[PDB]
This record gives structure tokens, C-alpha cells and sequence, in this order.
């Protein structure tokens, strides 16, 4: 049996890598955390350090408050009983205000107010985390592709929770905080909009979600297949093409008649992924604002 | 369509996706193109996508730049010759494909310098010269005899060459019968409790693994020759590969 | 035509069947025995579909649909007009996909690379085979497979789902969804990371993989590393498909009631089954 390079055979360790400095404020980095021989079979063993400036502290804190707020509601739904809390965990739901309250903040806590509070905290957690993705790139002199890519995921979430509810005229159109309750919401959303399978944007979203699995299976398999020539060292293969990059192109050329480059495969990649949520968010935004029924729309537009 | 916003959006999306695919395909032609005939001259049919405008990567540590697309050239002789009077057939090695580095023994004429890390230090070092590095988990190979696919011992492991910044094992340095050493890609060995087995090469082929000119570093060019050569043995040592 | 660097790799050898009989290219494409097998199966496949179109009375590809044999047929054969064509087209499909996987293996051998691609691909084939072969076999009729049509197969997905209530409640399906969304997350991140190093702020030098670890460590406190991430993407996406295969192979066979009701096993565990309050008491 050939070694497949899915797991490492021998792990080596050296002094904690404290990382590159460039323009990063070092006062805000922790020390390294522990090393995990367990992780080390598959990826890097080193945990930490992490950078925690003021925007990070804000984002975590806010994210925790969002989790506090849902959790307190759940515990309350459970009658403060840990048996019941564990039993019914997936059935608990923090639900937005009723249609009657429109876009107001006038709803009681047990009946909308807590949902707004939670959504408030989440909004602060995500956007400041967004800013963190930009600002950490900037400090290292790197491109902003990550922040741009994260923005496409933020898009779908913003549409679901904020933009579309606002355009529809009420918070009751937003998604409840609950495991089962949010699955029910999604099903109901499709039923009530004439079946999302007839939304061309939903179809496109599926093409990209499936395509992302196709693409990363292709790519990760390809790089591992050429790891015996240093294939995973992609930046240097970009700078100075090696036989790893040439065998990888030629596998694909010979199979399907065209191929990528070591840099270019990363552009196919970033786009295949990002278009999941770009098209997805368009599909949802248009639903109930402009198209009440995708079956109906489908019959008049192709 | 089209006095309807959803129709305008979906029509617009298709136009955008066509432009995006065009852009992505042209970005992917920064290497290898223009397409060539088998004699190395420019092919007549380049396809319907044109070459993009060049971009320039500024390389770190005074290593200069790479501008692509630019003039493609192998910068090395290719010991192969045609086996047919028309296009599309294999090209037969004219000598020993492992020595000549063709076929799955192929190597590229990368820089003859080592890959540098973030601080300008050699990325890959023998663990003996790598301050603080040690095996942390797994069977330690240093000391194990190395077996080829002819079931014969070709030598002994004398070090692991490690990637410092990624804290990973990249080669085993293997001492041959004459006292010189070679590097074997870690991806091409099987560390076993009492040996390291190398399926790709029979014992007699170890001498011919391309050597490194300085014993404490390996250049990008040298990695390519070593990795090429070892991979090439799957095909070219097949007659010496006893069934397993 | 060839890529500038291609000629050196177009050597004889690596074929699994036929020696040198099919060891050649057509333009960019390697042929091999499995190239000829793939062409044969695809071509017969497409011709049978085209003929099924004729029997349906359409040539529109948003309308052309090849349905399997009705459930009354069981696991026997059906007339060509009435399920037979579907059955032969499925055999051609399977022959094409497997032939394509084996052609990929021949290409790997010629190039001296690992076999990870065709191995990955075999998970897709298995997912396909679950839906058209294993699951229908285990449910006792080809009628349970999906029809081959652009929209008709979407109807099959919806009708099949709603047979078990909201299909969201399939727990293997929740895992599969999770791997799909996580895989798309890893794909965005990986592409963006490498491009952010390869394409730094204007005027600056390309960054290094050390910059890529630093970025991720600064950001979330961990970097999986460049070998890591390719291992991850392969695991995430193959896991997504494995759980997909799993979530359907069990539906209609070991579980066939409403998926929401499956979760009752947990709720009714005796230590909390009867404790009042909560949603379920
Ligand atoms: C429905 C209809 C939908 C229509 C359109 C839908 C999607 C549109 C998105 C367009 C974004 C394009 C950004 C861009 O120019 O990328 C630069 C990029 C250069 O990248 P680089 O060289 O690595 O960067 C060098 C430096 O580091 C410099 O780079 P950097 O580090 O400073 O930044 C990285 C750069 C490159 O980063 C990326 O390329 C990653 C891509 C992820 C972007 C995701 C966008 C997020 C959108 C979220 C909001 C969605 C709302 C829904 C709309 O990203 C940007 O250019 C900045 C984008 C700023 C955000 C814009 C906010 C808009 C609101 O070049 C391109 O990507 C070009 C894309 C080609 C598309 C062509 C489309 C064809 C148009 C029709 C004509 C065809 C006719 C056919 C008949
Ligand atoms: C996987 C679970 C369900 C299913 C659920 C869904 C849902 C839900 C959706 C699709 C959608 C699609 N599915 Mg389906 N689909 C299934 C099985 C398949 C099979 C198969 C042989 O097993 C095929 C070929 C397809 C093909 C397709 C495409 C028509 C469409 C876009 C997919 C895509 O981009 O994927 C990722 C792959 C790529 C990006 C690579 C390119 C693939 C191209 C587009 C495939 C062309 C197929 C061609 C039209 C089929 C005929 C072949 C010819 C005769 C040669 N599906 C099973 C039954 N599929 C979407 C749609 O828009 O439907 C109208 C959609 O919303
Ligand atoms: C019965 C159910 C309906 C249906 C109803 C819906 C609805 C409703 C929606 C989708 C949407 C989607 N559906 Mg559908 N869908 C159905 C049938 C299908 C089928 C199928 C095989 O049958 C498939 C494959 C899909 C697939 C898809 C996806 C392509 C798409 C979601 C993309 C994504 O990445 O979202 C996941 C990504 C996000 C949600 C982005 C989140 C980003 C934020 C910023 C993350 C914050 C995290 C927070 C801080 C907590 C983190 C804690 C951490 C531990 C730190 N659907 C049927 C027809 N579907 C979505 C869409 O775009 O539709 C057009 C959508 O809204
Ligand atoms: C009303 C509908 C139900 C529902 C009912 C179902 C049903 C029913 C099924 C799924 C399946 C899936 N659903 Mg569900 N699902 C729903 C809601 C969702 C949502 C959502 C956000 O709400 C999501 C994200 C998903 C997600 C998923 C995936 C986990 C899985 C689909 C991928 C797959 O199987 O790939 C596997 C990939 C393949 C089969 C592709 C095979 C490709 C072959 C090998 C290659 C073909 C080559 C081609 C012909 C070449 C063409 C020529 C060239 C292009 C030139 N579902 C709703 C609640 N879902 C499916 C599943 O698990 O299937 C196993 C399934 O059957
Ligand atoms: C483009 C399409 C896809 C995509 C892309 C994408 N997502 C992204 C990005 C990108 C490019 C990021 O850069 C960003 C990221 O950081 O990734 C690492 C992100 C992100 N995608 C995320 C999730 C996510 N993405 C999803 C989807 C997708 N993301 C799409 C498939 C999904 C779903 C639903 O499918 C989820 C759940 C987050 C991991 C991350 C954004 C993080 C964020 O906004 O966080 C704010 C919330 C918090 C900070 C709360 C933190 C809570 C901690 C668990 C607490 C830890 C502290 C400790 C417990 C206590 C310490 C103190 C004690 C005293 C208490
Ligand atoms: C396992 C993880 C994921 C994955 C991986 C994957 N797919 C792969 C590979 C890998 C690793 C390849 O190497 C191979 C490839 O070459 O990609 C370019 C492939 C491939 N994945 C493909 C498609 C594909 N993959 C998908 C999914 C996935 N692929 C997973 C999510 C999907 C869907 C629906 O999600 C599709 C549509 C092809 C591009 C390619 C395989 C090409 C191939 O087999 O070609 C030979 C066959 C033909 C040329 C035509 C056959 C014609 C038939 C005889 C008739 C048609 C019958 C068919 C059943 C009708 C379907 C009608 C639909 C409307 C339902
Ligand atoms: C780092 O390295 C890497 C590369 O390179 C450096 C690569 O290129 C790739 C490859 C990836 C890309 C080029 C990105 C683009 C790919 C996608 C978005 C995925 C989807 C691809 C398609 C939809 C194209 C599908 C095309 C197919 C399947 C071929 C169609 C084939 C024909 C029409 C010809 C058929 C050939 C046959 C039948 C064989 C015999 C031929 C005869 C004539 C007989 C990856 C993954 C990689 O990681
Ligand atoms: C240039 O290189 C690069 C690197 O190196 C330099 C890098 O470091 C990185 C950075 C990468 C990282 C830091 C690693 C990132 C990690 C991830 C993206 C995610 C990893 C996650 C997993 C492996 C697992 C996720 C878990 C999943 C998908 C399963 C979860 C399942 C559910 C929630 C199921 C639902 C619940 C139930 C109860 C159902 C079932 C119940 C019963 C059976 C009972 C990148 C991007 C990179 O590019
Ligand atoms: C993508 C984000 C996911 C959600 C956002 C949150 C993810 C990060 C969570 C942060 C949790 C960190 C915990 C608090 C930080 C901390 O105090 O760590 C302390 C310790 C000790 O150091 P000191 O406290 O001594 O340093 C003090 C400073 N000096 C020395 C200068 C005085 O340091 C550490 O342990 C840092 C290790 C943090 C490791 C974090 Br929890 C890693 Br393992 C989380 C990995 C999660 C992966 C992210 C999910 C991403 C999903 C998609 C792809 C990424
Ligand atoms: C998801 C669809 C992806 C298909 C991309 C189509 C690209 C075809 C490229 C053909 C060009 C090959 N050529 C002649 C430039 O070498
Ligand atoms: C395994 C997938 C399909 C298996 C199909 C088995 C039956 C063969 C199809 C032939 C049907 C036509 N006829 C007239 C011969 O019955």
C-alpha cells in the first residue's frame, strides 16, 4: 500500500512559531497555546497565538451576549430544569415579534424584544468580525480577498435577517433562533413562495454549493496527488512553476481538455464558493418583495 | 423578461457569469501558452480566449520578479523523439528516461536557490541544523534501513529534512553504501517499525537519485530533480518491482 | 497542440488495458482504452436519450425526460417506451462514469502522480449509484430512482423529500448539509488566503506561507497549514457526499416514517421522558 498523505507518518516539532510581524501591533497578540499531537496528524499541531485588539474584544463579547440572550430564553422555556433543557434543546425557539409590531421596537421582551436584542448583538459581532478580517490582512500587507469573500456570506445573512424583513415592513419575516424552528422557517419559506426550486437564483446557488464540493474535491485531491513534488507549496509554485504544477495542469488537460494554473485555480475556487451566497441572497431578497410565487413567475418568464 | 426586476436580475447574472468565466479562463493562461506544436513552434489554433495582459509578482528577499504571460521556454534538453508520422502519439525516450528526466521522471528548471521563509532563512533544513526541532509523534525513521521494491536494502536513514515554518517532515536523508547521501521525498516512503520501504525505486537505482551540491540546503531545482526521479520509478523500475 | 511544457510528459506507458493500442491523444485529451470505453458508453447513452425524446414527442432539453420503470415492474425489465430505455441508459451512465474514473487512473500512471482524484471521483459515482441502483434494489423497484430530466429530477427530489415530511429532520442529512456548507466555507477561505498572499497590497512583495499562518492565527487562533487545508477540503467534500449517500440509503429502507418523529427516541429516554415543563411536557 502506497502512503497516501492524508495523515502524517512522523510529526516534528520546534520552537513555537510566533508568526510574522510586518505592521501588526504585537502588544495585542497572546502567547502560543498548547500543541496538539492529535491535530498534528492532520494539520498543524500548534494552537495560538491569537490577536485580540479592541475590535476583537468587542466582537467576542457581542457574540457571547448573543449566545447569552438565546440561552437565557432556552433555560426559561425549559422551566430552569437541566433535564428538560437537554431533552428539548432542539425544540426551543427565540421568535421575532408578531406581524402587528411591524418594524417597531415596542414588543414585550417575552414576545419579540429578546429576539431584537439577540439580533442586535449578532449584528455587532459579525460586522466587527468582518472589520477584523480586513484589518488583520492590512497589518500583514496582504490582499483583502478574505474580507471580500466573507462579505458574500454576510450578504445572505443580512438579507435573511435584516434587509428583507425591512423591505417587507416587519421583523416577523426574520428567522427565529432555534435548531428545529429555523429548519421549519426555511421549509415554510419555500412553500409560501411557490417552491424555491422554481427560483432561478436558488438553482444557481445549488450549482455553486455542489460545484464547491466538486471543486475542492478536485483541487485538494490534485494537490495531494502532487504532494510528492512539493505541490502544496503553492505560493512558490506560483512564483516559479515546478513539475508539481505541470503534472497537475496536465492531469486535467488530458482528462477534460483544459486546465488551470497554481494561482488561477484559487480564482475559480474563491468564485465558486462566493457565488453560493451571492446568488442565494439575491434569490431570497427578491422573494415576497418582487415575486410572491416562483412557480407563477416561472410560467411568465421562461 | 423584463419590465420585472427578477427577470432583469437573472438576465444580468448570466451576462456577468459569462464575463467571469472568460476572465477566469484567461487568468488561467498565464502559464503554458501560447500552445505549441510537438516541434515546439507556435500552434495555429490558440482557442477563442486571448492571452491576458501580463502581471508582475514582486518576489521577496531581492529575488526579483515574475512577469506572466511571458516567453515560454523549457531551458533544458528533452531526450524524447516521435514514434509516429502524425500528431497525437507518445514520444519515446531516446536514452534512459530516469537519467534524462523525461516522462514521469520529469523535472522543471526551477531556480537553483532554496525556498526561503518569511525571514529570508532556508525553508527546509536537515533537522540536525534546525535549532529546537525534534520528532514529536510517530515512529522516528532516523536509523532505519531503507528497502527498495526489489526487497533489498539500499541504505540507512541519517536525518529528516524539515520545513521549519510549517513544522513538517519533507525528506529523509539516506546514506548509501559508499557513504554519500540522497534525499527521498517523505510522501514516497512508508515508515515501518523496522524499516523504511520505498516502493518507487529498487535498491540499484538509489545511486542515481540527483545529488544536492551543498549538504545543508536543497535548491528548488534539486527538489524537482529528486522528486521527479523518485516518481519516475513507479513506471521505470516496474520490471524490478517484486509482487507484494 | 501542447502546453509549452507538455511534450516531456507525453511518453508511452501507464495504460491498464491494451498495451499501446490506445496510448495516444486527440488534441488535449488522453484516450486510452477507457477513453474508447467512455466514448462508447456516453455515445450510446446520448442516442438512447435522443430516441426517448422521440417517443416522448419533444426535443426541448428543459422538457426531455427519461423516467424509470413504474413500480409495478419491480426489479425486472420494462419495454423501451415505458422504462426500458431508462434502464439501459443507467447502465451506459455507470459504464461512462467508471470508465472515466479508470481513464483518470491511466492518466495518473503516465504522469507518476497519486490516485487521489479518481478515488475522490468514485464518491460521486457511489452517490449516483445509491440513488439509481442500491436504494431502488433495496426498496424492490427501479421506479424509486430519479428520472433523467432537468426539471423532472427536481420534482423527484421534492416528492421524495415530502414523502417523509420535512426532510430537514433526517439526521444524516443534517450532517451532509453541514459538510457541504463547511466545505464551501473552507473553499472561500482557502482561495482568498492564497490570493491574498499572491496578490498583496499595491507595490509590495508577494507574501509567504508564513504570512498565511500568521493571518489565520491572528484571526482565529489557529492555522491548519498548507498541507492541512487541502486535506481538509478533500475530507469536507467527500464527507458531504458520503453522508448524502448514507441519508438516502436509509430512507425508504430502515426508516420510512416521518423524519421529525425519529427524534422522539431522545425525548422519550426514561430519565427525562416524564419531567413536566419544556416544549415536550
Ligand atoms: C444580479 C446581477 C449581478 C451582477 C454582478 C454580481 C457580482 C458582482 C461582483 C463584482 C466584484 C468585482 C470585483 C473586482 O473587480 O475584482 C478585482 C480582481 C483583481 O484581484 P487581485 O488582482 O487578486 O487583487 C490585487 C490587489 O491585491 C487588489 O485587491 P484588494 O486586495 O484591494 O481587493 C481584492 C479584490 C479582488 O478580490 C476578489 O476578486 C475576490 C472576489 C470576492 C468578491 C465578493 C463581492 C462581495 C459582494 C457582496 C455584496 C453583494 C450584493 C449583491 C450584488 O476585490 C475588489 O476588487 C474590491 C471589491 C470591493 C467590494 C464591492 C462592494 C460592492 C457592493 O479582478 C476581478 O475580480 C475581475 C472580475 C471579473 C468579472 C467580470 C464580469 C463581466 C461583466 C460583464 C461584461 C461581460 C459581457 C458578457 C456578454
Ligand atoms: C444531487 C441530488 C439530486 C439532485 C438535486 C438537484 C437540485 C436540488 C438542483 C440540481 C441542479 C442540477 N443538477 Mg441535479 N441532482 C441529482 C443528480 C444529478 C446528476 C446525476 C447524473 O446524478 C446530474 C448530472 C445532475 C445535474 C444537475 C444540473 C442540471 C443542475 C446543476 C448542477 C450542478 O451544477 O452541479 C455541480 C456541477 C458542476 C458546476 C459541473 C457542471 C455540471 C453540468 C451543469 C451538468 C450538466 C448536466 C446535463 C444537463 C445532463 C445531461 C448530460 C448530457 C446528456 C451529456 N444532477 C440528484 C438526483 N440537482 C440544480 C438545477 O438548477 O436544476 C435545474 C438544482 O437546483
Ligand atoms: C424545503 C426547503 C426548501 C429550501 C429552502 C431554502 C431557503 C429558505 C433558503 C435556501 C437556501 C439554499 N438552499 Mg434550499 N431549499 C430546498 C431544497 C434544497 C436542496 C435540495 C437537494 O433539495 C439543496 C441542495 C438546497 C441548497 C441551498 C443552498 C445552495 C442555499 C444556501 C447556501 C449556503 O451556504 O447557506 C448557508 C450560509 C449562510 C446561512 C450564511 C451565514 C453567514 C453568517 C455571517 C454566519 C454567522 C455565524 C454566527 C456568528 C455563529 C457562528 C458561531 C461559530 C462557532 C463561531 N436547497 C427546499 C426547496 N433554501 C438559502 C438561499 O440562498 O436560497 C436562495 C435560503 O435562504
Ligand atoms: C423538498 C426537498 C427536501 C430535500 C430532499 C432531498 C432528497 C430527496 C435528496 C436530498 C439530497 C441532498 N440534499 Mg436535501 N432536501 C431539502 C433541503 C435541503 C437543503 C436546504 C438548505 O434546505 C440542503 C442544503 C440540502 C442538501 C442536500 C445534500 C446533502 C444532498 C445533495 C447532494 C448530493 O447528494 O450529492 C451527491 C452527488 C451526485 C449524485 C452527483 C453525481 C455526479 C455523477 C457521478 C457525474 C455525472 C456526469 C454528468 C452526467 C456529465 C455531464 C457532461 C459534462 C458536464 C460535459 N437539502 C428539502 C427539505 N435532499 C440528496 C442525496 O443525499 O442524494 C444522495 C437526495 O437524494
Ligand atoms: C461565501 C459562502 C460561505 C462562507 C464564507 C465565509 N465565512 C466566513 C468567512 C468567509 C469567507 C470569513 O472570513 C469568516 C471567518 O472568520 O472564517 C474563519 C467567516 C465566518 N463564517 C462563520 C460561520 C458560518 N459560515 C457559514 C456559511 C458560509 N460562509 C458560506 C457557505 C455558516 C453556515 C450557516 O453555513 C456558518 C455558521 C464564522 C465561523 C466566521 C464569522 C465569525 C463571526 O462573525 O463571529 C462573530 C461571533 C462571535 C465572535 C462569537 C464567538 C463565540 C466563541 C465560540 C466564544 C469563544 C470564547 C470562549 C468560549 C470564552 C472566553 C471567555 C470566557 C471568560 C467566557
Ligand atoms: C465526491 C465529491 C464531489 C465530486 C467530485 C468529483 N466529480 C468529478 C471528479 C471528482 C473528484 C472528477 O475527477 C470528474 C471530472 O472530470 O471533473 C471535471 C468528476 C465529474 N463530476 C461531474 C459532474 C458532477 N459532479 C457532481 C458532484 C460531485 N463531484 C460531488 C459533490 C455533480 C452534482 C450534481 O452535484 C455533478 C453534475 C462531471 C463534470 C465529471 C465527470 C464526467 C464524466 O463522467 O464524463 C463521462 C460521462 C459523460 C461525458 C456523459 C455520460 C452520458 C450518459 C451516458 C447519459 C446521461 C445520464 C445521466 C444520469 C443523466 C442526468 C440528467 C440530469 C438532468 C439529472
Ligand atoms: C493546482 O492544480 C490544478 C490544476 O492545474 C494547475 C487544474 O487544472 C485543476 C482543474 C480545475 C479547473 C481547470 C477549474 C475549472 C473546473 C471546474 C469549474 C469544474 C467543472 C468542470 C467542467 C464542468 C468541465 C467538464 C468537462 C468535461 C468532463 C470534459 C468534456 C469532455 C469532452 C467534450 C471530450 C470527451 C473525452 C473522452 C470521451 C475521452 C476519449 C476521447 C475521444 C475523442 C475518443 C485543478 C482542480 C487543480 O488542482
Ligand atoms: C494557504 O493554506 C491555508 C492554510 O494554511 C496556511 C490555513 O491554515 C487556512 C485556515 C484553516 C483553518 C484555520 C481551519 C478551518 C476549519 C474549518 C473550515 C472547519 C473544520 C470543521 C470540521 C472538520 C468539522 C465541522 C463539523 C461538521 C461539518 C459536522 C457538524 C454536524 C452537525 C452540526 C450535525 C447536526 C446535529 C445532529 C445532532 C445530527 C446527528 C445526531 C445524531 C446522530 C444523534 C486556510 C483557509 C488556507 O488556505
Ligand atoms: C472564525 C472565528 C470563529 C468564531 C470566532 C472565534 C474564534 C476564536 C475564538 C477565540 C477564543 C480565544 C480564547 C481567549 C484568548 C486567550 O486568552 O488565550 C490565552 C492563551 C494563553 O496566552 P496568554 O493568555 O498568556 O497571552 C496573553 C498576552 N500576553 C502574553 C502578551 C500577556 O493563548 C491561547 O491559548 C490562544 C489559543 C486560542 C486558540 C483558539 Br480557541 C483556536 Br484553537 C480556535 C480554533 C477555531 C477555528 C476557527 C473556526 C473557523 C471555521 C471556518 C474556517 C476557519
Ligand atoms: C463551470 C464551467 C467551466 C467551463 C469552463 C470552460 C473553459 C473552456 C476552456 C477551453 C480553452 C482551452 N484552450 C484552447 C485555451 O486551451
Ligand atoms: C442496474 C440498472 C438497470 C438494470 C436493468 C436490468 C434490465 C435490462 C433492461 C432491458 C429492458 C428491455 N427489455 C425489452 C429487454 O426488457
Amino acid at each position: 500500500a502506497e502512503y497516501q498523505n492524508i495523515f502524517s507518518q512522523v510529526q516534528v516539532r520546534g520552537p513555537a512559531d510566533l508568526g510574522m510581524t510586518e505592521d501588526v501591533n504585537l502588544a495585542n497578540r497572546s502567547g502560543v497555546g498548547p500543541f496538539s499531537t492529535l491535530l498534528g496528524w492532520f494539520g498543524n499541531a500548534q494552537l495560538g497565538p491569537i490577536y485580540l485588539g479592541s475590535l476583537g474584544v468587542l466582537s467576542l463579547f457581542s457574540g457571547l451576549m448573543w449566545f447569552f440572550t438565546i440561552g437565557i430564553w432556552f433555560w426559561y422555556q425549559a422551566g430552569w430544569n437541566p433535564a428538560v433543557f437537554l431533552r428539548d434543546l432542539f425544540f426551543f425557539s427565540l421568535e421575532p415579534p408578531a406581524p402587528e409590531y411591524g418594524l417597531s421596537f415596542a414588543a414585550p421582551l417575552k414576545e419579540g424584544g429578546l429576539w431584537l436584542i439577540a439580533s442586535f448583538f449578532m449584528f455587532v459581532a459579525v460586522w466587527s468580525w468582518w472589520g477584523r478580517t480586513y484589518l488583520r490582512a492590512q497589518a500583514l500587507g496582504m490582499g483583502k480577498h478574505t474580507a471580500w469573500a466573507f462579505l458574500s456570506a454576510i450578504w445572505l445573512w443580512m438579507v435573511l435577517g435584516f434587509i428583507r424583513p425591512i423591505l417587507m415592513g416587519s421583523w416577523s419575516e426574520a428567522v427565529p433562533y432555534g435548531i428545529f424552528s429555523h429548519l421549519d422557517w426555511t421549509n415554510n419559506f419555500s412553500l409560501v413562495h411557490g417552491n424555491l426550486f422554481y427560483n432561478p437564483f436558488h438553482g444557481l446557488s445549488i450549482a455553486f454549493l455542489y460545484g464547491s464540493a466538486l471543486l475542492f474535491a478536485m483541487h485538494g485531491a490534485t494537490i495531494l496527488a502532487v504532494s510528492r513534488f512539493g505541490g502544496e507549496r503553492e505560493l512558490e509554485q506560483i512564483a516559479d512553476r515546478g513539475t508539481a504544477a505541470e503534472r497537475a495542469a496536465l492531469f486535467w488537460r488530458w482528462t477534460m481538455g483544459f486546465n488551470a494554473t497554481m494561482e488561477g485555480i484559487h480564482r475559480w475556487a474563491i468564485w465558486m464558493a462566493v457565488l453560493v451566497t451571492l446568488t442565494g441572497g439575491i434569490g431570497i431578497l427578491l422573494s415576497g418583495t418582487v415575486v410572491d410565487n416562483w412557480y407563477v413567475w416561472g410560467q411568465n418568464h421562461g | 423578461g423584463n419590465f420585472d426586476l427578477a427577470s432583469l436580475a437573472i438576465y444580468s447574472f448570466w451576462i456577468f457569469l459569462a464575463g467571469l468565466i472568460y476572465y477566469l479562463q484567461t487568468e488561467n493562461m498565464r502559464e503554458g501558452y501560447p500552445l505549441e506544436n510537438e516541434d515546439g513552434t507556435p500552434a495555429a489554433n490558440q482557442g477563442p480566449f486571448p492571452l491576458p495582459k501580463p502581471k508582475t509578482f514582486i518576489l521577496p528577499h531581492g529575488r526579483g520578479t515574475l512577469t506572466v504571460p511571458g516567453p515560454e521556454s523549457e531551458d533544458r534538453p528533452i531526450a524524447l523523439a516521435r514514434t509516429a508520422v502524425s500528431e497525437g502519439f507518445p514520444h519515446a525516450p531516446t536514452g534512459d528516461p530516469m537519467k534524462d528526466g523525461v516522462g514521469p521522471a520529469s523535472w522543471v528548471a526551477r531556480r537553483d536557490l532554496p525556498e526561503l521563509d518569511g525571514h529570508g532563512h532556508n525553508k527546509i533544513k536537515p533537522m540536525k541544523a534546525a535549532a529546537g526541532f525534534h520528532v514529536s509523534a510517530g515512529k522516528n525513521p532516523i536509523g532505519l534501513p531503507v528497502r527498495g521494491c526489489d526487497l533489498e536494502i539500499a541504505g540507512k536513514v541519517v536525518d529528516i529534512w524539515v520545513d521549519i515554518p510549517e513544522q513538517m517532515a519533507r525528506f529523509l536523508e539516506v546514506e548509501l553504501k559508499d557513504g554519500s547521501t540522497r534525499l527521498l521525498p517523505m510522501q514516497m516512503v512508508k515508515v515501518q517499525s523496522n524499516r523504511v520501504h520505498v516502493n518507487a525505486l529498487s535498491s540499484d537505482l538509489f545511486a542515481g537519485i540527483p545529488t544536492i551540491k551543498s549538504p545543508t540546503e536543497v535548491t528548488l531545482l534539486e527538489e524537482d530533480k529528486i522528486c521527479g526521479y523518485v516518481a519516475g520509478g513507479l513506471m521505470y523500475a516496474a520490471p524490478k518491482r517484486k509482487s507484494v | 497542440a501542447l502546453l509549452s511544457f507538455e511534450r516531456k510528459y507525453r511518453v508511452p506507458g501507464g495504460t491498464l488495458v491494451g498495451g499501446n493500442l490506445f496510448d495516444f491523444w486527440v488534441g488535449p485529451f488522453y484516450v486510452g482504452f477507457f477513453g474508447v470505453a467512455t466514448f462508447f458508453f456516453a455515445a450510446l447513452g446520448i442516442i438512447l436519450i435522443a430516441w426517448s425524446a422521440v417517443l416522448q414527442g419533444t426535443w426541448n432539453p428543459q422538457l426531455i425526460s427519461v423516467y424509470p420503470p413504474a413500480l409495478e415492474y419491480g426489479l425486472g425489465g420494462a419495454p423501451l417506451a415505458k422504462g426500458g430505455l431508462w434502464q439501459i441508459i443507467t447502465i451506459c451512465a455507470t459504464g461512462a462514469f467508471v470508465s472515466w474514473a479508470l481513464r483518470e487512473v491511466e492518466i495518473c500512471r503516465k504522469l507518476g502522480i497519486g490516485y487521489h482524484i479518481p478515488f475522490a471521483f468514485a464518491f460521486a459515482i457511489l452517490a449516483y449509484l445509491t440513488l439509481v441502483l442500491f436504494r431502488p434494489v433495496m426498496m424492490g423497484a427501479w421506479g424509486y430512482a430519479f428520472p433523467y430530466g432537468i426539471w423532472t429530477h427536481l420534482d423527484w427530489v421534492s416528492n421524495t423529500g415530502y414523502t417523509y415530511g420535512n426532510f430537514h429532520y433526517n439526521p444524516a442529512h443534517m450532517i451532509a448539509i453541514s459538510f457541504f456548507f463547511t466545505n464551501a466555507l473552507a473553499l472561500a477561505l482557502h482561495g482568498a488566503l492564497v490570493l491574498s498572499a499572491a496578490n498583496p497590497e499595491k507595490g509590495k512583495e508577494m507574501r509567504t506561507p508564513d504570512h498565511e499562518d500568521t493571518f489565520f492565527r491572528d484571526l482565529v487562533g489557529y492555522s491548519i497549514g498548507t498541507l492541512g487545508i487541502h486535506r481538509l477540503g478533500l475530507l469536507l467534500s467527500l464527507s458531504a457526499v458520503f453522508f448524502s449517500a448514507l441519508c438516502m440509503i436509509i430512507t425508504g429502507t430502515i426508516w420510512f416514517d416521518q423524519w421529525v418523529d425519529w427524534w422522539q427516541w431522545w425525548v422519550k429516554l426514561p430519565w427525562w421522558a416524564n419531567i413536566p415543563g419544556g416544549i415536550n411536557g
